[PDB]
């Protein structure tokens, strides 16, 4: 229904705000907690043949340390995102001169488009996200523990302390849902803190490789 | 269990940083009670 | 709901359109015979498939030594006191342990359920 | 208070709604303008829908069908008498409330029956035999584990759910 | 750490039985005032907690690993060796402590 | 029918509840009947060998026999044995001892 | 277990016979044959099988 | 609800089979859904997959050349009424109709409006079909379906409507999520599935709230539903928990399932062994089964791999690729 | 399983099966559940009405007299509607033997070799206990119709499925038959 799809847009915007906050970017508190009525007042009440048309939902955020990181998110119109739409989005990325973006696909993009995302990867970072994936925050589940992204100096200090190579660490795939949530890439180490039945707290390090 | 007290396989890949997440063998341990989990706040303050 | 056969080559008749008189007809696929359709319905299926199992009970079961027989329920036509009873006695019979009664009297065979 | 319109579909829906109100001579019995009442209903439907599309049409036809039926006459009586306001009568939520008393009764009864239809899960074993030693409640379940073996015999471990007390059968 | 309030936890040293053994070894009279100072209790518990070492080193990562490894046992030790329970329930002496 | 079951399921559940309550009551009576010199009770109380259900099966009632977690199936045409009459769902016909 | 079995004390295994006298007796006592049958009569008559071979129908 | 336990459940967890025998979700509820059985029934109807066969009483193909003919004795009144106002349809129409009857017990149970069903059967296919329907006052609850109004502007018609009728009974979703057959409702009598809250005074308290148990797994859609508890809703299917939540979550879930299948018998095993098994299975970032296809695909030596399962093929591959052996 | 009274023809079995309606397809959904037969020394399955027409019964009324013994039972005919439609395009007897003869152990070079080979399969290897010689094919039609009739009764639920572990359905091979 129209009310259901309005709820869907509000919830997915809340998940985008939580993801951008967890990735280290700057979001406002009221942007973090928007109600359904407040979202409807801000963007429109009936999106079908109405005001919120999935184009005005793009978000400008910047990193806390660097105000020129300038990450956007995009909500494509068509359910099947293709090379034409991705080329339009990347050309737009070129004139506003930003490097990183998120694409929130309705159902799925074409294999040629998802390959073009890999081909465009060095200069511009493009990530595919389904609307079904972002309908809930997976980091709030009781099974999922806390994930902390480590800096390069911290990783170097860790490997010097334990006298380890990068191969000897446990691994996590780049296609992992938490890895895609944090936007981690190959070669980085994620730090997992979980409660322990026997010791109380246990810390595990995993290499994204 | 290696001599860094880490738990590693034959490839020297780290499986656990400490054995059983605490580094204790399974023979000397026993069932106990915390006595600080599940009293009411007033009872806990009065008792401790 | 029924199946009717051709009167010439004894094959199955199939329903088809009469586009000018606008009437359902049954015609044979192997010859030119046509027959007017009286029922005016072709296909029907009962999904719940509720059927009276009294039609599926043979009256010969009164001669079975293994079936139980009671004296409390008499027959309705002949008033015979003795009558056998049994359950639905079939697979895919939904959930019912309802008893079916058959009169065990000579030249009888009235069937009733309670 | 009916705003007139020149739409043929709208006026036709108004006149079928009026003719629906003609059924049973209750408009004779009460003395209300059935054409004006039907025009008011149609205007309220048009305010709700803002279209002449499928929702408009089937809402109008649902109201017409719920008006002309003879098994629910007091609904028409209350509409024509003015007990049911027209703006509210335009937005009745199908048959859950715009219905006669017997249909609502059997809907409530089958809604109570589908409680017993779909609990399932066969969870409780329903012992209700051992009285508790802490909260003194008999709603309890038992456990049968540790079969045979060298030392331990089968001893039923009974748990009271309300207070959490566990006491051995001994 | 523990939702649902489950207190049965597997731990190495049986502190209640050790306290009972100390009471029986040193002939503790539970109906007499003790000579054990609560500051001595607190300082002894702290110095004992500094001596149960699982992860060596003075690196901050090593210190965090030690704290995380010995967290539950240190919580149990501080809970069962607190000054009020030492004064009111076990009533140990200095030698027994 | 009970909440969440068909007629066969609620019928089997009711009869199995009746039979299990009967077996438990007879076992409790048999265990109450034992004297302090009873060797079965000595063996069970010591925990060396045996159990209360073994005592109950020796003294009072063996109980319902189950095949694949279910009461004895009709291996013949709608009867467990030729000695029983057709469509007999009683305890003797379906395996209660 | 359960695959190797032993006979009961009074159990006997049949040795085999020939169905020709039984077929002759059945033909002499009615038992309309499948060659002489009309298909309308099969509905209300008992089918007779001899060693798994349908040989005819009977009405009593 | 039956649960596989013991050796087969252990074998499923060790092999990480992609199709378990009884995969289920425990589903927790938020707000008044956890307290009101009416609202819990609404959630039940929202999650359970309902095909048109489950609500249909019986189905029949008639032949009415005239919409005013109405060979059915009872439908003549409202079928005129939708032809008193000819709406969105050309009066020219094929004479072949398909009318279904919907059982009242299965209608109110799943809380479907017939206006919604006629919307779903139409908009799911498009403008390719026509449906005329009733209100529920009549004891015979009738929905009648006609073919293209615009076809007359191969496959014949009777074959085509039979191909339609046999497809509505099979794979038309009206409500709920597919791969979820049947969902139960019960107030939990065990504190493991009850809700545990800390009161203002500070003691642990258990609250009875309605939960849902399903048959079949769709964790993504169930968690994305507005009404469930996203924090506590979990399944027992290892692979879907992995692919939805991540490697650490599936490690924790595997630990929970192994502890459940061990401690169902009343036995106890130390936590270190379960933790070591789960860490070895989830060490390399993917579910590594304890089979030949999990063990022999590791980086261990050829002499390690030859002593397990496939002996000669491992040595063939190692000799072909010239793989050295560090002998550790 | 059919044998010539333990005198010859050691193994000879026939399968008459009813395929499931769960098949996903435009053709599969429209027909329903067809009935097929699996004959010995034939590579793949044969439709059941082909076998009946290969025995010399051409009209489907004569086919249904041997299958359905009471035409007044309405539920029985809907289970055989897709079987007749599948075998509609074969109508002549020697065409049906040509249909069966194309699926033998080896295909014949000439057409009449396939027809002759299909005829001896229907004489010798098709139900040898009913008959082997000459006009026993009339008796074969009734037993083959009986097998289909038993299949419909289990599909309609009017009879229970036979269980394999019933040891009245077993025979004991003693020293006599063994030697
Ligand atoms: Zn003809
Ligand atoms: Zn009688
Ligand atoms: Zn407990
Ligand atoms: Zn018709």
């Amino acid at each position: 229904d129209d009310e259901e799809e309005t709820y869907r847009l509000w919830k997915i915007r809340k998940t985008i705000m939580q993801l951008c906050h967890d990735r280290g970017y700057l979001v406002t508190q009221d942007g973090l907690d928007q109600t359904l009525e407040e979202f409807k007042a801000q963007f429109g009440g009936k999106p079908s043949e109405g005001r919120p048309r999935r184009t005005d939902l793009t978000v400008l955020v910047a990193h806390n340390d660097d105000p020129t990181d300038q990450m956007f998110v995009f909500f494509p119109e068509e359910p099947k995102v293709g090379i034409k739409t991705i080329k339009v989005y990347c050309q737009r990325m070129q004139e506003e001169n930003i490097t990183r973006a998120l694409i929130v696909v309705q159902q799925g993009m074409t294999p040629s488009a998802k390959q073009s995302l890999v081909d465009m990867a060095p200069k511009y970072i493009l990530e595919q996200f389904l609307q079904q994936e972002l309908l809930i925050n997976i980091t709030e589940h009781e099974l999922v523990p806390e994930h902390v992204v480590m800096t390069k100096e911290e990783v170097t200090e860790l490997l010097a302390r334990y006298k380890l190579r990068e191969n000897q660490l446990p691994r996590i795939q780049a296609g992992d849902p938490v890895a895609r949530y944090f936007g981690i890439k190959r070669g980085q180490v994620v730090k997992i803190i979980r409660p322990s039945e026997t010791a109380g707290r246990y810390i595990t390090y995993r290499l994204v490789q | 269990v290696k001599y860094d007290a880490t738990v590693r396989n034959s490839i020297n890949q780290v499986v656990q940083l400490r054995y059983g997440e605490d580094g204790l063998a399974g023979e000397s341990v026993e069932f106990q009670n915390l006595a600080t989990l599940k009293p009411s706040n007033k009872a806990f303050e009065k008792k401790f | 709901v029924g199946i009717r056969f051709c009167q010439e080559c004894n094959n199955m008749l199939y329903p088809k359109e009469d586009k000018e008189n606008r009437i359902l007809l049954y015609a044979c696929r192997n010859c030119d015979y046509q027959q007017e359709a009286d029922n005016s319905c072709i296909y029907v299926n009962k999904i719940t498939h509720e059927v009276d199992e009294l039609t599926q009970i043979i009256a010969d079961v009164s001669q079975d030594p293994t079936l139980p027989r009671t004296e409390d329920h008499p027959c309705q036509k002949c008033g015979h006191k003795e009558a056998v009873f049994f359950q639905s006695h079939s697979a895919r019979a939904e959930d019912a342990m309802r008893l079916y009664y058959v009169c065990t009297a000579p030249h009888c065979g009235h069937r009733w359920t309670e | 208070r009916a705003p007139s319109t020149s739409d043929s579909v709208r006026l036709k829906c108004r006149e079928m709604l009026a003719a629906a109100l003609r059924t049973g001579d209750d408009y004779i019995a009460i003395g209300a303008d059935e054409e004006e009442l039907g025009s008011q209903i149609e205007e309220a439907i048009y305010q709700e829908i803002r279209n002449t599309d499928m929702k408009y049409k089937n809402r109008v036809r649902s109201r017409i069908s719920n008006l002309k039926d003879a098994k629910n006459p007091n609904l028409r009586k209350n509409v024509l008498c003015g007990n049911i306001p027209p703006d509210l009568f335009a937005r009745m939520t199908a048959e859950e409330m715009a219905s006669d008393e017997l249909k609502e009764m059997r809907k409530n009864l089958t809604k109570e029956a589908i409680r017993e239809h779909q609990m399932a899960k066969t969870g409780g074993t329903q012992t209700d035999l051992f009285t508790c030693g802490k909260c003194k409640k008999k709603n309890c379940t038992y456990t049968q584990v540790q079969t045979r073996s060298a030392d331990e015999p089968m001893t039923t471990f009974v748990v009271c759910n309300e207070c959490g007390n566990r006491w051995k059968f001994c | 750490i523990f939702p649902t309030g489950d207190s049965k936890v597997v731990l190495p040293c049986n502190l209640l039985r050790m306290i009972w053994n100390a009471q029986k070894i040193f002939h503790i009279n539970p109906r007499l005032p003790s000579d054990l100072h609560p500051i001595k209790v607190v300082e002894g518990v702290k110095e004992l907690s500094k001596k149960l070492v699982i992860v060596n080193g003075d690196d901050p990562l090593s210190r965090q690993a030690q704290e995380n490894a010995t967290l539950l046992f240190n919580i149990h030790l501080r809970s069962t060796l607190c000054s009020r329970r030492m004064a009111e329930e076990f009533r140990l002496s200095g030698e027994a402590f | 029918p009970t909440p969440g079951n068909t007629l066969r399921q609620t019928f089997e559940n009711q009869v199995n509840r009746i039979l299990n309550d009967a077996r438990d009551k007879t076992g409790s009576s048999a265990q109450k009947s034992l004297s302090e010199y009873n060797n079965f009770k000595s063996m069970v109380v010591s925990g060396a060998k045996g159990s209360k259900i073994n005592i109950s099966q020796v003294i009072a009632v063996v109980g319902q026999q189950n095949v694949e977690g279910k009461r004895i199936p009709f291996g013949f045409k709608h009867r467990t044995l030729p000695h029983f009459i057709k469509d007999d769902y009683g305890p003797e016909s379906r395996g209660f001892v | 277990v359960g695959l190797v079995k032993n006979l009961a004390l009074m159990a006997y295994i049949s040795v085999g016979s020939q169905p020709s006298p039984i077929l002759e007796f059945l033909e002499e006592w009615s038992m309309e044959n499948l060659e002489e049958i009309s298909p309308a009569a099969i509905a209300d008559a008992t089918k007779i099988f001899v060693n798994g071979c349908w040989v005819g129908i009977h009405k009593d | 609800k039956n649960v596989t336990l013991g050796v087969p459940r252990l074998k499923e967890l060790i092999n990480i089979s992609k199709k378990p025998k009884t995969p289920s979700l425990t589903v927790f509820l938020l707000g008044q859904s956890a307290r009101d059985a009416e609202r819990a029934k609404d959630i039940l109807c929202r999650l359970e997959h309902t095909t048109l066969r489950k609500v249909t009483a019986n189905t029949a193909i008639y032949y009415d050349p005239n919409p005013q003919s109405t060979v059915v004795a009872e439908d003549q009144e409202w079928v005129n009424v939708y032809y008193e106002m000819p709406d969105f349809d050309v009066a020219r129409i094929s004479p072949w109709l398909l009318r279904v009857e919907l059982d009242r017990k299965h209608m109110t149970d799943r809380k479907l409006t017939m206006e919604q069903i006629a919307e779903k059967i139409n908009a799911g296919f498009g403008d390719d079909l026509n449906c005329i329907f009733n209100d529920d006052n009549a004891e015979k609850l009738v929905l009648r379906i006609r073919i293209m109004n615009s076809d007359e502007n191969k496959m014949d018609d009777d074959v085509f409507l039979r191909c339609i009728e046999s497809n509505m009974l099979t794979d038309m979703t009206l409500q709920g999520i597919e791969q979820i057959s049947k969902v139960y409702m019960h107030l939990p009598q065990t504190d493991n599935k009850k809700k545990i809250i800390i009161t203002e005074d500070g003691e642990f308290k258990a609250l009875q709230e309605w939960i849902l148990e399903t048959d079949g797994v769709s964790l993504m859609r169930v968690l994305s539903e507005k009404d469930v508890d996203p924090v506590r809703t979990t399944s027992n299917d290892i692979v879907e928990i992995f692919t939805v939540l991540g490697i650490e979550a599936v490690r924790k879930a595997l630990e929970r399932e192994l502890y459940h299948v061990i401690s169902f018998d009343g036995s106890y095993v130390n936590y270190r062994h379960l933790a070591l098994l789960c860490d070895t299975m989830t060490c390399r970032g993917h579910l590594m089964a304890i089979t030949r296809h999990g063990v022999n695909r590791q980086d261990t030596g050829p002499l390690m791999k030859c002593s397990f399962e496939e002996t000669v093929d491992v040595l063939m591959e190692a000799a072909a690729h010239g793989e050295s052996d560090p002998m550790k | 399983r059919s044998c010539l009274e333990n005198s010859s023809r050691p193994t000879s079995t026939i399968w008459v099966s009813m395929l499931a309606r769960g098949g996903q397809g435009a053709k599969k959904s429209a027909i329903g559940q067809r009935i097929v037969a699996t004959l010995p020394y034939i590579k793949q399955e044969v439709p059941i009405i082909i076998v009946f027409r290969a025995l010399g019964f051409v009209s489907d009324r004569d086919i249904l007299e041997h299958i359905i013994y009471d035409f007044e039972d309405p539920e029985m005919m809907e289970m055989v509607k897709p079987s007749l439609d599948e075998a509609f395009v074969i109508q002549e007897q020697n065409v049906a033997l040509n249909f069966i003869g194309s699926r033998g152990a080896k295909p014949g070079v000439t057409k009449e070799k396939r027809i002759k080979y299909a005829k001896e399969v229907l004489q010798k290897e098709m139900l040898p206990h009913v008959g082997v010689s000459d006009f026993c094919e009339t008796k074969k039609a009734y037993f083959l119709g009986y097998m289909v009739h038993r299949l419909l009764l289990a599909a309609l639920g009017r009879r229970e499925l036979d269980d394999r572990d019933h040891y009245g359905n077993k025979r004991l091979d003693l020293a006599g038959p063994l030697l």
